[PDB]
RNA sequence: AUUGACAGAUUGAUAGCUCUUUCUCGAUUCCGUGGGUGGUGGUGCAUGGCCGUUCUUAGUUGGUGGAGCGAUUUGUCUGGUUAAUUCCGAUAACGAACGAGACUCUGGCAUGCUAACUAGUUACGCGACCCCCGAGCGGUCGGCGUCCCCCAACUUCUUAGAGGGACAAGUGGCGUUCAGCCACCCGAGAUUGAGCAAUAACAGGUCUGUGAUGCCCUUAGAUGUCCGGGGCUGCACGCGCGCUACACUGACUGGCUCAGCGUGUGCCUACCCUACGCCGGCAGGCGCGGGUAACCCGUUGAACCCCAUUCGUGAUGGGGAUCGGGGAUUGCAAUUAUUCCCCAUGAACGAGGAAUUCCCAGUAAGUGCGGGUCAUAAGCUUGCGUUGAUUAAGUCCCUGCCCUUUGUAC
């Protein structure tokens, strides 16, 4: 009831995935990590936002394109 | 002489001194080119600078409006002889500062330019300066006698958020 | 045993005793005239009262030190209908309150302490923790 | 000639003026301020003040 | 040319002293802030930098309550041929600059 | 000597004034004597609540005007020629600073 | 008054579990926490709750003074 | 030329305002005219700026492309999803801009790190003082007050920095197995509460905030300005936000016992906060002290609450209006009662017709205390905490709002 990710999340997630598949896995606060180093993301909460879609897209692509 | 007031009283009476300067500033060096007051309290001396466009017009003939401003501040505020002097630096990236093309602005329209092309050449001028965008608003009586508006806007802009306060120069 | 041992409502009811039985405190003139705040509609229902608050006072002076009468007027502060007005705290009698600190000065119970105001002497000590020990004993209840 | 401004002007509010306006309403009075209210709005982000709740 | 004559006077010589000069917009000060030498209050001071501006011999800014009087080029003159005063004179504006 | 130097800065800005505190501690550090470390005084905020209106009538909203002020104070063991150079530097910003002597 | 209780009726059985955490050994500071929760989780874990603040407009949080309409 | 004057009559005035008279700056004057100036004068339907509202909801826009002669439309949408034009996904649109969200401040988690005589001290040491202070024959304890510095030991409590920290990430469902929703684990469960805030409006308010202001007006017998006085407080009456109550879940009298935001003098024009002692029943008075402040006020020793008092459903000790007498303080001055104290007086009111407000978590409500104004000073306000519910967890019936279709002589 609520927190659907913006626009504004939904694209870095995705261009982050695109480059650095590799890094990026399952466990989040790996990849929350991961998320800091690759991108110059601004806000703590934003950064953390957009790796907590990152874990998502990784589910969802570890089980078809 | 042994006052030493409040913290609290102190630093406001700071901030309504700099307020003050800066309105006196604004109305004096209006058609010179008015950009800001920068100043900074040292050991037995304050030195406070003046940001403009036309510096040569600031500091007057030979070393002269400086000397008055100077003495003008002196005589006010309550400030012993040589505490106190007046630093005219010249403001880069004039079309940024906001103030400056509002006067810019006010001067072109007194000098009887047209409402529209003025200001079209104010909004030109700032934006080939490197802006992110702007937003220039000429209101009150434009031709007739009920009070229409323009709204000459380009690029981008900010309103809401936090980052409009340090991320847009009003004016 | 020490007083903050005790109940300490009890224990100003035997001080207050001991106050009476001993019979030299110097309760003053007024007593029955008196208010004993502006505060208050009435006079205290206990007619000997200047016995219980010289108590309460040094029970007070006991736990907290170094209090002056206008600390004491604080401690035995409260509402004051203004009646059709909203209420606000009144600070307690100054007189009544001085009058008991002298009464303790003269028994003494206390000694006026440097940096000002009062504070309880050990002959005062004595007493106040004794009859702890006295109610402490009283009965396990 | 003596008595042309003689009236006890030393306390209440046809003392207290602005320190901008001069108009004797609504002074901010606090930390020395001195200000109308309005002219308090005008000015406080020279002054320091802000808002931020 | 006006009023009481040692204080207009001594207003002029102030102006001269120092290239600006100051007041407050206040009709009510028994004193002067500076100046001071015999009541010399706001009003005449006031009063005579208006004079000046009118005839062309001092210039304004107001601001917060106060006043700012920069004196002109054409000013200087005046207030030199009213106290008679000798040509080398250095109003304010001499100030060694580097 | 050698006396009991407390400098007093005092400032609206945090990180500003942050900046300067850590810079003292450094030249203490270099010019090794003593430091014990900067105070962080309990930050008062002085607020001034008014109406948003000039006039009366609008619906009545409020502006709530802050404008807060800290205070690191740091203590020192060491000679005056020491803490002239290290005061002299860390200005620009608006950090009020008042070297007391000793004690009081 | 009410405040001060619950602070301490918390405080004491916490350093109760601290006591047992660091000077018997974790198995019996086990079993004293499970004790205390089922009974209540106040007792470990504090309340969040805290005094929300009034704005304008009402004389609470949440009231609003009375509108007159007519 | 004709600025400025003790009388004495007059005057409210000790206004040299006027009449009789003094004598005076001595280059001020008086009169035109130009012309200013001033204005809490008029105009907010001449404007600016500033607020408020439509409008707290999800809305708003152009470029290029396509559709229409055109006004326009499309983009900006069947559907699902979301607090959200929020996303998914559709697709003559593509690719953008604001708004929303992000953001800032705040709330709560950190026995993690940095930190301290203007925090604590913190527990040690008890080095003690200290008197029987108490238990106790005496030792050892229990209790604080403190006497403590520094060459005791630190950061649990404290202050505030810079970091971490929660993401609907995990498990299960439901959902096109997208966007998402529900539940439970861990633990704060996406939700602590503010601030900021789009396009276009409004002939909303404001000219009495402005040395922001156009025009108009007035301008010395002034709508300028200052002084004296009165008025804004006048009461057949009608409405608006408030406070106190109608009691015994109470009143009064004692006793016990806990807060959190603040504020404070040595000032922009004359004065703060106040500890301790005396004097006074009390309001207050007089002495000395501290305090530009985590230093002093100040472990802010708040109220409600809690615990013993009576009293006994009587307009009663509930209620505390109105009114007489007296006393304090602020003041240049308090009468038309400034406020405070005191003794007396003791009204309606025994829960409120039709009507209508406000609110879902530390919330309402009770309950006090700060700030503001403020010489004097809150029944208002704006903050603060302390006590702490009931009921919902939804729907469009009412009142409104947002989108689509539709009709329309607006």
């Amino acid at each position: 009831m609520g927190r659907v990710r913006t626009k504004t999340v939904k694209k870095a997630a995705r261009v982050i995935i695109e480059k650095y598949y590799t890094r990026l896995g399952n466990d989040f606060h790996t990849n929350k990590r991961v998320c800091e180093e690759i991108a110059i993301i601004p806000s703590k909460k934003l950064r953390n936002k957009i790796a907590g879609y990152v874990t998502h897209l990784m589910k969802r692509i570890q089980r078809g394109p | 002489m042994a006052v030493q007031i409040s913290k609290k009283r102190k630093f406001v009476a700071d901030g309504i001194f700099k307020a003050e300067l800066n309105e006196f500033l604004t109305r004096e060096l209006a058609e010179d080119g008015y950009s800001g007051v920068e100043v900074r309290v040292t050991p037995t001396r304050t030195e406070i600078i003046i940001l403009a466009t036309r510096t040569q017009n600031v500091l007057g003939e030979k070393g002269r409006r400086i000397r008055e401003l100077t003495a003008v501040v002196q005589k006010r505020f309550g400030f012993p002889e040589g505490s106190v002097e007046l630093y005219a630096e010249k403001v880069a990236t004039r079309g940024l500062c906001a103030i400056a093309q509002a006067e810019s602005l006010r001067y072109k329209l007194l000098g009887g330019l047209a409402v529209r092309r003025a200001c079209y050449g104010v909004l030109r001028f700032i934006m080939e300066s490197g802006a992110k965008g702007c937003e220039v608003v000429v209101s009150g009586k434009l031709r007739g006698q009920r009070a229409k508006s323009m709204k000459f806007v380009d690029g981008l802009m900010i309103h809401s958020g936090d980052p409009v306060n340090y991320y847009v120069d009003t004016a | 045993v020490t007083v903050k041992d005790v109940n300490q409502q009890e224990f100003v009811r035997a001080l207050a005793a001991f106050l009476k039985k001993s019979g030299k405190l110097k309760v003053p003139e007024w007593v029955d005239t008196v208010k004993l705040a502006k505060h208050k509609e009435l006079a205290p229902y206990d007619e000997n009262w200047f016995y219980t608050r010289a108590a309460s006072t040094a029970r007070h002076l006991y736990l907290r030190g170094g209090a002056g009468v206008g600390s004491m007027t604080k401690i035995y502060g409260g509402r004051q209908r203004n009646g059709v007005m909203p209420s606000h705290f009144s600070r307690g009698s100054k007189s009544v309150a001085r009058r008991v600190l002298q009464a303790l000065e003269g028994l003494k119970m206390v000694e006026k302490d440097q940096d000002g105001g009062r504070k309880l002497t050990p002959q005062g000590q004595r007493d106040l923790d004794r009859i702890a020990g006295q109610v402490a004993a009283a009965k396990k209840k | 000639q003596q008595l042309y401004w003689s009236h006890p002007r030393k306390f209440g509010q046809g003392s207290r003026s602005c320190r901008v306006c001069s108009n004797r309403h609504g002074l901010i009075r606090k930390y020395g301020l001195n200000m109308c209210r309005q002219c308090f709005r005008q000015y406080a982000k020279d002054i320091g003040f802000i808002k931020l709740d | 040319m006006l009023m009481p004559k040692k204080n207009r006077i001594a207003i002029y010589e102030l102006l001269f002293k120092e290239g600006v000069m100051v007041a407050k917009k206040d009709v009510h000060m028994p004193k002067h802030p500076e100046l001071a030498d015999k009541n010399v209050p706001n009003l005449h001071v006031m009063k005579a930098m208006q004079s000046l501006k009118s005839r062309g011999y001092v210039k304004e800014q107001f601001a917060w309550r106060h006043f700012y009087w920069y004196l002109t080029n054409e000013g200087i003159q005046y207030l030199r041929d009213y106290l008679h005063l000798p040509p080398e004179i250095v109003p304010a504006t001499l100030r060694r600059s580097r | 000597a050698i006396h009991r130097i407390r400098i007093t800065l005092t400032s609206r800005n945090v990180k500003s004034l942050e900046k300067v505190c850590a810079d003292l501690i450094r030249g203490a550090k270099e010019k090794n004597l003593k430091v014990k470390g900067p105070v962080r005084m309990p930050t008062k905020t002085l607020r001034i609540t008014t109406r948003k209106t000039p006039c009366g009538e609008g619906s009545k909203t409020w502006d709530r005007f802050q404008m807060r002020i800290h205070k690191r104070l740091i203590d020192l063991h060491s000679p005056s020629e020491i803490v002239k150079q290290i005061t002299s530097i860390s200005i620009e910003p608006g950090v009020e600073v008042e070297v007391t002597i000793a004690d009081a | 008054h009410v405040a001060q209780i619950y602070a301490i009726r918390q405080s004491i059985s916490k350093a109760l579990v601290a006591y047992y955490q660091k000077y018997v050994d974790e198995a019996s500071k086990k079993e004293i926490k499970d004790i205390l929760i089922q009974y209540d989780r106040t007792l470990l874990v504090a309340d969040p709750r805290r005094c929300e603040s009034k704005k304008f407009g009402g004389p609470g949080a949440r009231a609003r003074y009375q509108k007159s309409y007519r």
